[PDB]
RNA sequence: GUCUCCGUAGUGUAGCGGUUAUCACGUUCGCCUAACACGCGAAAGGUCCUCGGUUCGAAACCGGGCGGAAACACCA
RNA sequence: AAUGAGUCCACUUUAAAUCCUUUAACGAGGAUCCAUUGGAGGGCAAGUCUGGUGCCAGCAGCCGCGGUAAUUCCAGCUCCAA
RNA sequence: GGUGACCACGGGUGACGGGGAAUCAGGGUUCGAUUCCGGAGAGGGAGCCUGAGAAACGGCUACCACAUCCAAGGAAGGCAGCA
């Protein structure tokens, strides 16, 4: 045998993520049914009862009080094909930090969109989520995507059928600025609570026929999610690079000790060996390896796992940090680094002095501008003029930025889940590139 | 095999376990700890015998290198050699097979058998599903 | 408190930073006792001074 | 529990004062003089001579005729003798006491090297046992305090896998050689 | 103030600098200064003086030998 | 502890034994015989550290299971059987017999003896009592008991028993001028003639012994095991004859025999 | 991870979408004494924690992140 | 010229290994294959050297040093002890 | 009646006892949780079955204090053993 991947859910606010990754769970025999029937009973006694499928993955007591997603939720099932991984996100505007975390650590994503009068042009404006949504999983290394049009049964009538044509034009209008192919993207008619075709073809759907991908490597044709989520295209695994891994999550596990979680992208994680940490530079063996509570022998790039370590606290890593072997080379914190990003969005300005919050390898921390280098077009990378003096909107500059606090990051030219990383200020995306050179410490 | 002499001392014999039991001490005067190959083929030739049931260990090099002193075991017959010699002794000279699983793997089985109560059909199936 | 303290580290601020000569490596163990014994037991010196110390600035 | 011995005792007894001149003078000379790795093992042979000194006056205030003084008398007389700091007719428990650490500090065997003209200089006669080239009997020491006994004293030689017995000469000698005929033809 | 029993006690700081490497709220292995209790020196009323802070050596801070945890 | 011990730390073993502290942690603990364990010595050792027959502890297995080893005229196989004072060991695969007497120290020496001489063996009786039926019994210094001896014997006197039969072939009376072995305590292990028996009602009598040489000593009734009609030993005494020497005479008897071998 | 409060000369900390200033200080500083002590004379001292957004221009209006203080949960 | 500390063959050891001892081939001229920790007023061995600081910073177990020519603080150099 | 200035009784101990350890003119002063012997205990108490031997806890019962699973009807605990 089984691949190793991972699929994120994502999608507007209130959009219904986790209830429609909780019913796939829920079909594919994740948990059994008195588990659930437990939850809708609970769910049911505070008061909100359309939120029994999403208690499966919404674990918190504050979320399901306050009926938020807030943090990520990791959980497993199987597919008839393979080993699947997925994650939850929040998304919302707030937890913004929350599904980046996520979203870097994600092969695949899954991004659903309301078709409900209302919900739908709530989702498609300045303040959607489903907007920079995209451009947040472009930018974060994923490299697959499947659209889904969910609770087709709040809208009137009831399977218009026009209505799911019309809302995938309008998604796929969008991503073609994006940078994403349609015929690549997959479509799906999906319902969060009515619960219709996600293991079996919808008795109440005639109108749908049968989606259909066209992409280098094949043709796939499906009708439900299980047939884009086995028709996926595995990506390429650099196992004989140096292993890096970034610290998604830190526990304390009684009996265990500490055990940090997280995602490798290079090289083989396996127990007995000495292990690196930058921003702390803490050094320590690995004591076992598990993930989704099964021991393991090796960790391929792409596993989403829990080692243990000894002789170490909880406040001593945290998340945010990047492992590394000590016998390769080991990573260090930068004290600068030289990135090229594009712009997206800013009404005003940008010189030196500015202070954006950068997102990369699950950490989030604020940077400077020390100096700007360069400016270059927007693509190709062509030297246009000299002398950088202000930076505006729809334009790619290449920059020295020295973090105050801690950080360790790798450049793109050699690992791509690092180089990947995201520029925000104003609650939006306003920079997005990789990073070319960095500087040692 | 030009300059290695091999020498004999606190010989005696014990039809206790039909044998006859000798320390011995080999001179390697520039050569390294002489294989216990060698030592075995040599004394067998010395007493007569086939070079199989001669058994010998303990070979400790003295500091400068010259002698090293081992134990010398010999037997009246392989048939007792099987009889009463420890195993690794026979191992090490191929006679007997430890082809087994490790200890730990051992005491999990049979706590997993203390779990189940009589019926032979899971008490001898307790360990396939959980290998 | 009298907040007194902001100079801390003074002296040692102002103090100019030269840096160390490279000099030969020192023998060490028995040979640095060979030189000490070499050096204070067995030697004559014809030039007076009462007995000076091993470390005369004149 | 363990199977262990936990069995040592400390060799050495660090003087009550330090920073004497007489003293400190005393010991340099010594080590100068034996060639000597530091004051660690002046003071261990001293302390040597100060258990025997201590064991001996006991002896001397025992009774005589005491079965205890005439067996370990001869006992401890009969080893001073042996290892060669005690004249063959000067046995007698008072003699001890006059024994001091010079000849107990000349018995070693890198004193005993350089007087038996096998090394040059106390210092070569160190650095010439550490490197594996001497040997007692049939047995080769890398020991400089190792004390020779008066029979042990005759055998001291060259051992024969050094490039001063036997042949097999340095690795130098065989690189500079090995770099002469790769120089020409 | 003492992690044990809460007391609150004078320190001393025994270099020349060694204050700059002190900030607010830092683990401070905190020892006696000398004579078991007593008064040393010209300090008024102080018998202890800092060992390490942060979990490193104040010595090996003094003399560069590492560097704070920032 | 909540019941009885089964295990032997080897520091605590008894000295006689001889053993050494790195082989491991604990001793053979003998099991439950005719002799104390104190002054014992089980098959594990006797076949090991005196014999050197068997290296380890799974080799003196084998060869007791094999059964050739005969005490006191009776194969036993357990490994850890106690021994005792003046038992035949007897192995008659190899030929050799054992009567096992302490030396002149103290301690058990390998004492090889003569087939027809190990067909019988000296006990010293302990307890003399009449059982039901006014059948007279004996009590020997052995847990052995025999029934209608020879009215004569009181206690602590000698009996001459012979092997596989296990009746009084002869008998030695306990009295002044006999010659005798110490049997524990410091005097343990020396041969000697009564000279005086003092008696202390209400506590140990001690017995003054004078040896070949002309010492004299004493110990306490109970450690008295008479060997001997007036001077004639009835056994075959080992090397040293069971006369003590002190430190004086052992170091010149070494440089002797070093001497003479040099 | 969620949230709540706080953060402005070095402290003590006013502030107005159009001004960060004063203040007891703390220091430098002329001021006298060998040195003090004591008192007398002016200064310097601020990215308003940081980055921006809004605005014609914000420290403060808003958003973010950072750190300190409060809690709430966090088990391969 | 001699050598180990290191790489490293085999042997040996051992239940199986490891280490040690043996023993191949490499392996030293800053033999940079680089000895440190504390001191130099007295107690207590070692400077009345040079440059800074100027009752400040600091040192100092105790006496005490420092308020502008510091044998005592911060450094360099040089000596001392293990 | 019995015990007490020849120190009873009571209290404290940062008290498990001893073999032993450190210091070392002699005499002493401290230290012995710690591998050997003896005792005690198994989270705190209490009570028992079996057995030659247990007031056992890698045996049971009950209460107290913690604490695990549960479909909330119940069930299962004792690392001052090795990790
Ligand atoms: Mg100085
Ligand atoms: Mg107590
Ligand atoms: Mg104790
Ligand atoms: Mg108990
Ligand atoms: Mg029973
Ligand atoms: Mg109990």
């Amino acid at each position: 045998e089984k691949t190793h991947i991972n699929i994120v859910v994502i999608g507007h606010v209130d959009s219904g993520k986790s209830t429609t990754t909780g019913h796939l769970i829920y079909k594919c025999g994740g948990i059994d049914k008195r588990t659930i029937e437990k939850f809708e009973k609970e769910a049911a006694e505070m008061g909100k009862g359309s939120f029994k499928y999403a208690w499966v993955l919404d674990k918190l007591k504050a979320e399901r009080e306050r009926g938020i997603t807030i943090d990520i939720s990791l959980w497993k099932f199987e597919t008839s094909k393979y080993y699947v991984t997925i994650i939850d996100a929040p998304g919302h505007r707030d937890f913004i930090k929350n599904m980046i975390t996520g979203t870097s650590q994600a092969d695949c994503a899954v991004l659903i969109v309301a078709a409900g009068v209302g919900e739908f042009e709530a989702g498609i404006s300045k303040n959607g989520q489903t907007r920079e949504h995209a451009l947040l999983a472009y930018t974060l290394g994923v490299k697959q995507l499947i659209v889904g049009v969910n609770k087709m049964d709040s809208t009137e009538p009831p399977y218009s059928q026009k209505r799911y044509e019309e809302i995938v034009k309008e998604v796929s209008t969008y991503i073609k600025k994006i940078g994403y192919n349609p015929d690549t993207v997959a479509f799906v008619p999906i319902s969060g609570w009515n619960g219709d075709n996600m293991l079996e073809p919808s008795a109440n759907m005639p109108w749908f026929k049968g989606w259909k991908v066209t992409r280098k490597d094949g043709n796939a044709s499906g009708t439900t999610l299980l047939e884009a989520l086995d028709c996926i295209l595995p990506p390429t695994r650099p196992t004989d690079k140096p292993l890096r891994l970034p610290l998604q999550d830190v526990y304390k596990i009684g009996g265990i000790g500490t055990v940090p979680v997280g995602r490798v992208e290079t090289g083989v994680l396996k127990p007995g060996m000495v292990v690196t940490f930058a921003p702390v530079n803490v050094t320590t063996e690995v004591k076992s390896v598990e993930m989704h509570h099964e021991a393991l022998s090796e960790a391929l790039p792409g596993d989403n796992v829990g080692f243990n370590v000894k002789n170490v606290s909880v406040k001593d890593v945290r998340r945010g940090n990047v492992a590394g072997d000590s016998k390769n080379d080991p990573p260090m914190e930068a004290a600068g680094f030289t990135a090229q990003v594009i712009i997206l969005n800013h009404p005003g300005q940008i010189s030196a002095g500015y202070a954006p919050v950068l997102d990369c390898h699950t950490a989030h921390i604020a940077c400077k501008f020390a100096e700007l280098k360069e400016k270059i077009d927007r693509r190709s990378g062509k030297k246009l003029e000299d002398g950088p003096k202000f930076l505006k909107s729809g334009d790619a500059a290449i920059v020295d930025m020295v973090p105050g606090k801690p950080m360790c990051v790798e450049s793109f030219s050699d690992y791509p889940p690092l180089g990947r990383f995201a520029v925000r200020d104003m609650r939006q995306t306003v920079a997005v590139g990789v990073i070319k050179a960095v500087d040692k410490k | 095999n030009d300059t290695v002499t091999i020498r004999t001392r606190k010989f005696m014999t014990n039809r206790l376990l039909q044998r006859k039991q000798m320390v011995i001490d080999v001179l390697h005067p520039g050569k390294a700890t002489v294989p216990k190959t060698e030592i075995r083929e040599k004394l067998a030739k010395m007493y007569k015998t086939t070079p199989d049931v001669i058994f010998v260990f303990g070979f400790r090099t003295h500091f400068g290198g010259g002698k090293t002193t081992g134990f010398g075991m010999i037997y009246d017959s392989l048939d007792y050699a099987k009889k009463n010699e420890p195993k690794h002794r026979l191992a090490r000279h191929g006679l007997y097979e430890k082809k087994k699983t490790s200890r730990k793997q051992r005491k999990e089985r049979k706590n997993r058998m203390k779990k189940v109560r009589g019926t032979a059909k899971a008490n001898v199936g307790a360990g396939k599903k959980p290998k | 408190v009298h907040g007194s303290l902001a100079r801390a580290g003074k002296v040692r601020g102002q103090t100019p930073k030269v840096a160390k000569q490279e000099k030969k490596k020192k023998k060490t163990g028995r040979a640095k006792r060979r030189m000490q014994y070499n050096r204070r037991f067995v030697n004559v010196v014809p030039t007076f001074g009462k007995k000076k110390g091993p470390n005369a600035n004149s | 529990p363990v199977a262990r011995s936990w069995v040592c005792r400390k060799t050495y007894v660090t003087p009550r004062r330090p920073f004497e001149k007489s003293r400190l003078d005393q010991e340099l000379k010594l080590i100068g003089e034996y060639g000597l790795r530091n004051k660690r093992e002046v003071w261990r042979v001293k302390f040597t001579l100060a258990k025997i000194r201590k064991a001996a006056r006991e002896l001397l205030t025992l009774d005589e005729k005491d079965p205890r003084r005439l067996f370990e008398g001869n006992a401890l007389l009969r080893r001073l003798v042996r290892i060669g700091v005690l004249d063959e007719g000067k046995m007698k428990l008072d003699y001890i006491l006059g024994l001091k650490i010079e000849d107990f500090l000349e018995r070693r065997l890198q004193t005993q090297v350089f007087k038996l003209g096998l090394a040059k200089s106390i210092h070569h006669a160190r650095v010439l046992i550490r490197q594996r080239h001497i040997r007692v009997r049939k047995q080769v020491v890398n020991i400089p305090s190792f004390i020779v006994r008066l029979d042990s004293q005759k055998h001291i030689d060259f051992s024969l896998r050094s490039p001063y017995g036997g042949g097999r000469p340095g690795r130098v000698k065989r690189k500079n050689a090995k770099k002469g005929q790769g120089g020409a033809g | 103030q003492l992690i044990k029993n809460g007391k609150k006690i004078t320190a001393f700081v025994p270099n020349d600098g060694c204050l700059n490497f002190i900030e607010e709220n830092d683990e401070v292995l905190v020892a006696g200064f000398g004579r078991k209790g007593h008064a040393v020196g010209d300090i008024p009323g102080v018998r202890f003086k800092v060992v390490k802070v942060a979990n490193v050596s104040l010595l090996a801070l003094y003399k560069g030998k590492k560097e704070r945890p920032r | 502890a909540r019941g009885p011990k089964k295990h032997l730390k080897r520091v605590a073993a008894p000295k006689h034994w001889m053993l050494d502290k790195l082989t491991g942690v604990f001793a053979p603990r003998p099991s439950t015989g005719p002799h104390k364990l104190r002054e014992c010595l089980p098959l594990i050792i006797f076949l090991r550290n005196r014999l050197k027959y068997a290296l380890t502890g799974d080799e003196v297995k084998k060869i007791c299971m094999q059964r050739f080893i005969k005490i006191d005229g009776k194969v036993r196989t357990d490994i850890t059987y106690p021994a005792g004072f003046m038992d035949v060991i007897s192995i008659d695969k190899t030929g050799e017999n054992f009567r096992l007497i302490y030396d002149t120290k103290g301690r058990f020496a390998v004492h090889r003896i003569t087939p027809e001489e190990a067909k019988y063996k000296l006990c010293k009786v302990r307890k003399i009592f009449v059982g039901t039926k006014g059948i007279p019994h004996l009590v020997t210094h052995d847990a052995r008991t025999i029934r209608y001896p020879d009215p004569l014997i009181k206690v602590n006197d000698t009996i001459q028993i012979d092997l596989e039969t296990g009746k009084i072939t002869d008998f030695i009376k306990f009295d002044t001028g006999n010659l005798c072995m110490v049997t524990g305590g410091a005097n343990l292990g020396r041969i000697g003639v009564i000279t005086n028996r003092e008696r202390h009602p209400g506590s140990f009598d001690v017995v003054h012994v004078k040896d070949a040489n002309g010492n004299s000593f004493a110990t306490r009734l109970s450690n008295i095991f008479v060997i001997g009609k007036g001077n004639k030993p009835w056994i075959s005494l080992p090397r040293g004859k069971g006369i003590r020497l002190t430190i004086a005479e052992e170091r010149d008897k070494r440089l002797a025999a070093k001497q003479s071998s040099g």
